[PDB]
RNA sequence: GUAUGUCUAAAUGCUCUUAUUUACUAACAAAAU
């Protein structure tokens, strides 16, 4: 979230019931943002990794309450959105089709990656596997070091 | 960085009273600044020979000798000086003492005056 | 202007596609310590671990030696060894120096049996010489312990001094000792005369160091 | 008939910390226990003489390897006393976080005690029982005796 | 404080030096003078380092007293100065531990 | 045996895996991370951990996936990656080492890369130009903490350390160079065993020492440098000369 | 413009003295009514 400067007005109607909710998450990230002297390098990127589904988290929670279960009003997401709560290019993302499980926007910037491609998250881990079985080896890659997603496909 | 450094920096804590007291206690201690001889950059005003190898150092000529302090002082309170130097070829300690009464040297058994 | 990267069969991998990146001037090879472009392959798309190329062209070129393996580009063999067969039918001497090893990289001479290696004539030549020349328990009475080992194994801590040549084996079982005297180069418990003397000279010489 | 938790904290259990006894700003004596956790080469210690004031002092952990003191106690004047495998004492200031000296004390038993509160001299003992003030020896080793506290 | 030797017995310099051997352990054998009585040195790295010092020492004498003018009296001084050297040396391995 | 042996490793947790830096030095320099403005300090400090590899080594993350390279820390014997270290954990059994024989002539057993000429002290990671199986041990003296020892004792402790290591081909400890010279069979275990025991202490739990073990300075575990009496060398020449045998008779 | 170079195996607290400095550096610059 922001910081409130009177800008916007201070929350809609459903926000008291929701935010002990999101409230929760706040704690989290706080515990998240400082120096865990990780002195070590795939412990540095798991703080990172773990901060990453935090802030996935709280916006699947979001759109989770205002498109699946629409308990929530309109003017109240849009605020939401407004502030930096929820994300919105993601939810814009999960809505669309193919991408309703994903982890972040920056594992299917194809631009980014070295082989012009979207991370292996996004392989659904039942092609991946038998890619393996074919080969000899077992299942090959966990977690991608964008963030943490073990099989983020939407199967 | 720069030979006109205005403020040198200090520690967030350094009672500077209490660094002076604490550079006492380890001066004692201290090689350096707790022994006789420092050194010192000098010209020979004497113009002299070396007493072993017969070596003419001249007049003005520039070298890094030691002063010392000399306890016995002239008179009382002005000081003289022993003030040590190396024959060129060879490493023979010259020095003279300054004893200020006729505003001039005295030679110390290094060298002769001529 | 660049020449292209001399990398092995077996180095490269078993793949009809492999995708790599270069980096030109990436490091400095390890034999000359001089700037030249990194090739760097992943063999296969998931197989774990890249295969950098330690060395420059032209050093490769000189030694006739795969980028990445280090080895002869004909019949994948050290440097050394491939090099001291062709002696055996003059090898190359690395000058490990900070200024000289630069130099001698960029000599282009083909260092030293490199030039037999590259050409079919001379490699084949070789080859064919080659060919042709060719054609508990003490333990007493030189060889390595992992061959000992070994042997023990078959029969069913090993210590074994060479100057002494006595090679005290403790199973720490009476199952294992039992069972290894009846499977079954003195080996008492805790030409014979002739062994007995060699064995008490290595003693000896043993002893007085 | 009714307590409150006040405070919740790891700690490191084989850090012996000695009770140091304080006078008021009134004429009696409150006894200070104390806590270290000792971690990512810090100390870190809570003390209390009730249930009112909570203190929680950090300071650097002098030992380069990080290992740790196995006896701790005050000395006057922000001097901490540090007990380190193979009798060895660091006198750490608590407040500058400088070292102050370090004493190397002259037996082969293990020290078993250390205190300071006794005020130019601490007091320390061996397991077989020789005492000395830090210098002097008020009693030997016995060969038939082993102390683990004091 | 030109000439080096002020500036670094000067005053800044000793107190960071002392921090240094307060917190951590820094301390230079090389800047103190080694000690004269032996056995007033409980610790054991100390000594070791004292030691060290003074075979430093040792050498360099050893290294300036083969020059080539061999008559020059400061050779023979030096020649006494060894001696003397290897004897604290050899103190300095007493049978404590 | 690593593999039913157990899965489990973790060695070193990772709250306490190491401090930084040993104060050498006034003031710390932040690029180099090393002590600066000065330099009084041996530095060479004993390992506080240990490959215990029995007890320690298991299935990796790596092992699965079908990792080449072992693990340094593991050998070091501080992997708090554990199970989830993508490096493997285990002594280089026969097989492994096979499987990266290939590699094997530019980078070690731990996936890095060999120099062209050895370090001057011939203290690490050993050349690509020379292969070798073979570890100078010194500094002996300070990893027992001076204790009078039997040469022969002293000799039994290095084979049982290096020994669980790695399959030896031959060790010799010797009174007057004071020092242990270590055969393998494979560079690579050589390479594990020599990135093992790099500062490590001799002594055992039995040992009076056992409790100011890390006061001392640990083994100083390097390369060996040819031996020059006539007998190694003749048998050194009769090893090469088989090799050369086998490689001819690959070739044909 | 505070030069430089070689050389290197891996007792504790205490207080009292000052209206100063055994102070050091000279690469920098040099005239009269
Ligand atoms: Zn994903
Ligand atoms: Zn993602
Ligand atoms: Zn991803
Ligand atoms: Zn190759
Ligand atoms: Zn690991």
């Amino acid at each position: 979230p922001r910081i409130k400067t009177r800008r916007s007005k201070p929350a809609p109607d459903g926000f008291e019931k929701i935010k002990p909710t999101l409230t929760d998450f706040e704690i989290q990230l706080r515990d998240a943002q400082k120096d865990k002297s990780s002195k070590l390098a795939a412990k540095s990127n798991e703080q990172l990794w773990e901060i990453m589904q935090l802030h996935h988290q709280r916006s699947r929670y979001i759109y989770t309450l205002y498109y699946k279960r629409k308990a929530i009003s309109k003017d109240l997401y849009d605020w939401l959105i407004k502030e930096k709560y929820a994300d919105k290019l993601l939810i814009a993302k999960w809505r669309k089709t193919g991408y309703e499980k994903l982890c972040c926007l920056r594992c299917i910037q194809k631009n980014e990656t070295n082989n012009g491609s979207t991370c292996i998250c996004r392989v659904p881990r039942a092609q991946l596997e038998e890619e393996a079985r074919k080969k000899g080896t077992q299942v090959s890659f966990h977690q991608c070091v964008h963030c943490g997603c073990r099989g983020c496909a939407s199967t | 960085s720069e030979r006109k450094a205005i403020n040198k920096y200090y520690p967030p804590d350094y009672n500077p009273l209490e660094a002076e007291k604490l550079s006492r206690k380890m001066a004692k201690k201290l090689k350096t600044m707790n022994k006789s001889h420092a050194s010192i950059r000098l010209m020979t005003p004497f113009s002299m020979r070396c007493l072993e190898c017969n070596e003419y150092i001249p007049k003005s000529r520039k070298f890094n000798g030691k002063k010392e302090l000399l306890k016995e002082k002239y008179l009382d309170s002005i000081k003289i000086y022993r003030l040590t130097i190396s024959c060129p070829r060879c490493a023979n300690s010259i020095a003279f003492r300054t004893d200020p009464g006729n505003s001039d040297y005295v030679m110390e058994v290094g060298g002769v005056r001529n | 202007n660049e020449p292209p990267p001399n990398i092995c069969e077996q180095c490269l991998g078993d793949e009809a596609n492999i995708r790599m990146t270069k980096i030109p001037q990436g490091s400095e090879c390890k034999i000359c310590t001089l700037p030249f472009t990194l090739y760097h392959f992943k063999t296969s798309k998931r197989s774990n671990n890249i295969i950098k190329t330690l060395i420059c062209v032209r050093c490769a070129t000189q030694r006739n030696i795969c980028q990445c393996c280090m080895l002869d580009s004909r019949w994948h063999i050290p440097i050394q060894l491939r090099d001291h067969l062709i002696s055996l039918v003059v090898m190359t001497e690395e000058a490990k120096n900070d200024m000289m090893k630069r130099f001698l990289s960029l000599k282009n001479v083909k260092l030293g049996g490199a030039q037999i290696t590259s050409d079919p004539s001379e490699a084949d030549n070789i080859v064919d010489k080659l060919k042709n020349i060719l054609l508990s328990f003490f333990l007493y009475n030189s060889i390595p312990e992992w061959k000992i080992t070994d042997t023990v194994s078959q029969l069913l801590s090993l210590i074994v001094n060479h100057k002494a040549k006595c090679g005290g084996l403790r199973f720490q079982s009476s199952e294992l000792g039992e069972r290894f005297v009846s499977k079954i180069f003195i080996i008492p418990w805790s030409t014979a005369e002739n062994i007995k003397l060699s064995l008490s000279l290595n003693k000896l010489i043993q002893l007085e160091l | 008939k009714n307590l409150e938790l006040l405070q919740a904290q790891n700690y490191s259990r084989n850090i012996k910390t000695f009770p140091y006894k304080e006078l008021n700003k009134s004429m009696y004596y409150d006894k200070w226990v104390c806590m270290c956790r000792c971690e990512d080469g810090a100390l870190h210690f809570t003390q209390l003489k009730d249930s009112k004031t909570i203190t929680t002092i950090t300071t650097p952990n002098p030992r380069t390897g990080g290992e740790h003191p196995a006896i701790i106690s005050r000395g006057p004047c922000n001097r901490l006393l540090l007990l380190y495998p193979g009798n060895q004492i660091t006198i750490l200031d608590s407040k500058t976080n400088k070292v102050l000296r370090e004493i190397e004390v002259d037996s082969a038993n293990e020290i078993i005690y250390m205190y300071g509160h006794n005020t130019e001299y601490f007091i320390w003992a061996d397991n077989r029982g020789t005492i000395g003030f830090q210098q002097y020896i008020v009693h030997s080793a016995k060969s038939d005796v082993e102390y683990s506290s004091g | 404080m030109s000439r080096n030797v002020d500036k670094a017995n000067s005053v800044l310099v000793r107190f960071q030096e002392q921090q240094a051997e307060s917190a951590g352990g820094y301390k230079d054998y090389s800047r103190y003078q080694r000690p004269r009585n032996v056995s007033k040195v409980k610790s054991i790295k100390e000594a070791n380092e004292w030691k060290r010092q003074v075979s430093k020492e040792i050498k360099q004498k050893s290294t300036r007293i083969y020059d080539p003018s061999l008559n020059e009296m400061q050779i023979a001084e030096l020649n006494d100065e060894l001696n003397n050297l290897f004897k604290e040396w050899k103190r300095w391995q007493w049978h404590i531990d | 045996s690593w593999r039913d042996k157990s899965a489990k490793v973790q060695v070193k947790e990772s709250e306490l895996p190491s401090s930084i830096p040993a104060q050498t030095g006034l003031t710390f320099n932040i690029w180099y991370n090393k002590w600066s403005q000065g330099f009084a300090g041996n530095t060479r400090f004993v390992s506080p951990f240990a490959l215990q590899p029995q007890l320690h080594s298991g299935k990796t993350r790596g092992d699965n996936d079908g990792q080449l390279f072992f693990c340094l820390f593991f050998a070091k014997g501080m992997c708090c990656l554990g199970p989830k270290c993508e490096y493997l954990h285990h002594i280089p059994d026969e097989e492994d080492i096979g499987k990266l024989a290939l590699r094997t002539e530019v980078l070690d057993c731990f996936g890095r890369e060999k120099f062209a000429d050895y370090r001057e002290d011939m203290g690490g990671i050993g050349s690509f130009r020379k292969k070798n199986k073979t570890l100078y041990v010194g500094g002996i003296d300070g990893a027992l903490n001076s204790k009078h020892l039997k040469p022969a004792q002293i000799e039994s402790r290095i084979r049982f350390v290096f020994s669980r290591l790695g399959d030896i081909d031959r060790i010799r400890y010797v009174e007057s160079k004071n020092c242990g010279f270590v055969k393998f069979k494979y560079q690579a275990n050589a390479e594990f065993a020599k990135e093992a025991m790099s500062n490590q202490t001799l002594l055992l739990p039995s040992d009076k020492e056992w409790d100011d073990r890390r006061e001392g300075t640990g083994l100083l575990v390097k390369w060996a440098n040819e031996d020059p009496d006539p007998a190694a060398q003749k048998r050194l020449q009769e090893e090469l000369k088989l090799e050369s045998l086998n490689m001819m008779v690959h070739l044909i």
